[PDB]
């Protein structure tokens, strides 16, 4: 059946098979081709499921505190004066370290 | 109601 | 030696056509219409696109109705003075010879791309049908033909590639459109100035990859950055959300069913009240069904916020 | 060598690379770099085409062809619509194609290989 | 063995912080602001993003002011009932161990890409600067150090930009608590390090395995198609054009130059006539400089048309 | 003179 209609994520292998049949299957080659198509299929899947996901979680406390903003019911999501202080501490530590050559020899390792 | 039909 | 199709295209393009060389920039289209609209056995004229790197001169091709004496045609046009500076002298129309088909890149033949283009090809067929007021079944007729009548021969894309080449060829012959350069032209001859040998396809080696995963990861990551840096510029609709007011208006447009001409019913829960106008219902909704509206305008705001959160939590059902 | 991004003139990939090389202190022999800067150059051109667009339009705006191509304004009796003659012309090219489609003209048809 | 920077990140992130495990979905941020705002030696609290594939529970971290006795801290918090179903039980904070740095793809370390990421990095530094109301000289100070104090070829040609990229990235880990490589923001360092506790490594870019002309060609081609199929969705500004109305307004703002607080002069042709307000000049231009305004109107339209033409005529000077 | 002219 058409994954592009269904609410559930089909595996990359199970996807290939649908596509193989849908478009008339070495998989070996197809594996290296549909990486992007599958990414777009997921992107699309995510998109049309998005509203359902909100509809069910919108009244949960964790979901509201993330996303629900409304100036009519005093639901803003500003940065606390407490937090601003916390960040400036982490800033100042970093620049003290910078100036003491803490980061002079720094770089992400290699694989 | 306003503009309500019967 | 030229393929039947390219040889045929050539003859079709020149047949009952006259070249007018050295067409000056100051020469308007309105001028050319005056000169030729009167002449009944003329059906079309087509002016070339100026190419200032080479020259300040276009070319004008006069296309005559089928079965026209092309001496009667030369005579009927030769000596027309479009302006003081340019009088017409008709010449046998030409197309550059002894060329090699312009090779298209390997990626046009790859499946993911071949299919995108296929969708873009259909969209240009349909664009041509509205623009030129043609039938809308061109797409259907070409596909039905190939499904029915096979070919004697091959990659794993063949069915698509074959269809793409003919969809591309349709545009060449009919809408005089060079899909490969995205150039529209005014006549077949004009097109065949830049693609006289037509095109070829460089074969796709599946063995060859361009780190598809890497370009994806990077793509996804940049799309994620845009959600944070440029949310206003991000395509919300594509991500399955709507701007708040639109979302809400689309809901009301569903739960309001007009029953006649000034008879509008509210379909929100167990309601069936009727109103003169729909905006009279939209109020009723606000007064009576507040609770329902409160929920809708909440869901619209969060859905907007959600789709724009790069590392949001997600349904387990939409992973593996 | 000067900033191509300020200049209204185009610059060969070979010459663009050399500017890039010195500008960003890259010790690479241009063919070392040839594969890297394909995109960058493309955007350099896109960017050039862009900031030169207005000047091109200004100098050519009153030429007969340019007006015929791009100048539209009902208020000054200018528009672009497909002539009733052309619709006829295009329709005959359609009918040829479909007659050819049906007579098997395009069954063996396919873009040649390189 | 963890690096100095990773080991130091680890210790910092845990220092003067308590873990609070099994934080239920129903528990709100207001409930937590109640419990903790009253307490003076708490500076900040952090909440992990829910991950439903695993379960409904999040993690809550309480960050205490410097030199806080962490026995008093537990004592001060333990037993607090946020809601009937959840009473706070603090515990010493954790970070996953014995892990390898997450490898970033080859492509992130290439000339073209590295520099894109650089512009994004800067933009995320400025965002963080405005959002958290920090100094606006972070990127400035970082690059100043990296120039002045070098570090010991074994180096790519991209080194200067990688070093800087890596550190702009590390600045955002430590200060913003943003994971540039995933585009996830977090509320604290400890939260971020849950997902990247060993940090990241870089896969080295091979000038040989570089393989993108085909993808440029395709890209440009698909961009052309958009000009014909979706002109309304195309970035006109990016192509150096404007909507007619907007173009015309930008001409009026340019020619009405402000000499003083209540003195605004006309700069259309040789005209240098003054006015005691901006809109006093806007009338003038309508009356006298009609000719000039028509021209601007025409140019605005033609410029819009021109840029949306895939295979327009082009200035000779803008090709090789 | 026109509206707002200040010679
Ligand atoms: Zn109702
Ligand atoms: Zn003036």
């Amino acid at each position: 059946i058409d994954p592009y209609t269904q609410t559930n994520a089909v595996s990359y292998e199970r996807f290939i098979r649908w596509y193989s049949k849908e478009n008339h299957a070495t998989t070996e080659d197809l594996y290296n081709s549909l990486h992007g198509t599958y990414n777009n299929y997921k992107q699309d899947l995510y998109a049309r499921t998005a509203r359902s996901f909100v509809e069910s979680h919108c009244d949960e406390a964790w979901f509201e505190d993330s996303y629900w903003v409304d100036e009519s019911q005093g639901r803003v999501l500003e940065v606390s004066e407490n937090e601003k202080s916390y960040r400036r501490a982490l800033y100042d530590k970093f620049m003290d370290r910078l100036d003491a050559g803490y980061y002079d020899d720094f770089q992400l390792p290699t694989a | 109601e306003d503009g309500e039909i019967s | 030696q030229l393929s039947k199709w390219n040889q045929d295209s050539r003859n079709d393009a020149m047949e009952n056509t006259l070249l007018v060389s050295h067409v000056l920039p100051n020469i308007s289209v309105a001028q050319i219409h005056n000169a030729l609209d009167g002449i009944s056995f003329v059906q079309h004229f087509s002016l070339s696109t100026i190419n200032l790197i080479k020259n300040d001169e276009r070319s004008l091709w006069v296309h005559f109705k089928a079965g026209t004496n092309m001496d009667g045609a030369k005579e009927a046009v030769d000596g027309i003075q479009l302006d003081s500076n340019f009088t017409i002298e008709s010449e046998n129309p030409k197309i550059p010879t002894h060329t090699h088909p312009i090779p298209i890149f390997e990626i046009a033949s790859s499946e993911q791309t071949c299919k995108n283009l296929l969708e873009k090809l259909i969209r240009f067929i349909d664009r041509a049908s509205t623009k030129y007021s043609l039938p809308n079944d061109a797409a259907q007729r070409i596909e039905d033909r190939l499904k029915t009548h096979a070919s004697m021969k091959k990659p794993t894309n063949f069915h698509d590639i074959r269809l793409s080449d003919l969809y591309a060829e349709y545009l060449r012959q009919v809408a005089t459109f060079d899909f490969w350069t995205s150039k529209e032209y005014e006549s077949l001859i004009a097109l065949l100035q830049d693609s006289p040998a037509g095109y070829s396809r460089k074969k796709f080696n599946p063995s060859k990859e361009v780190g598809q995963e890497e370009n994806i990861w990077l793509s996804d990551l940049e799309n994620n950055f845009a959600c944070l840096l440029e949310p206003e510029n991000v395509d919300i609709k594509a991500k399955g959300a709507l701007p708040v007011e639109d979302f809400i208006n689309n809901e009301l447009d569903s739960v309001i069913m007009k029953e006649d001409e000034q008879k509008y019913r509210c379909h929100v829960g167990t309601c069936a009240k009727l109103f003169l106008g729909p905006e009279f219902v939209r109020k009723h909704i606000n007064k009576k069904h507040k609770d329902w509206l409160d929920h809708i305008k909440k869901v619209a705001i969060c859905l907007y916020g959600y789709v724009l959160d790069p590392c949001r939590a997600m349904d387990p059902k939409v992973v593996s």
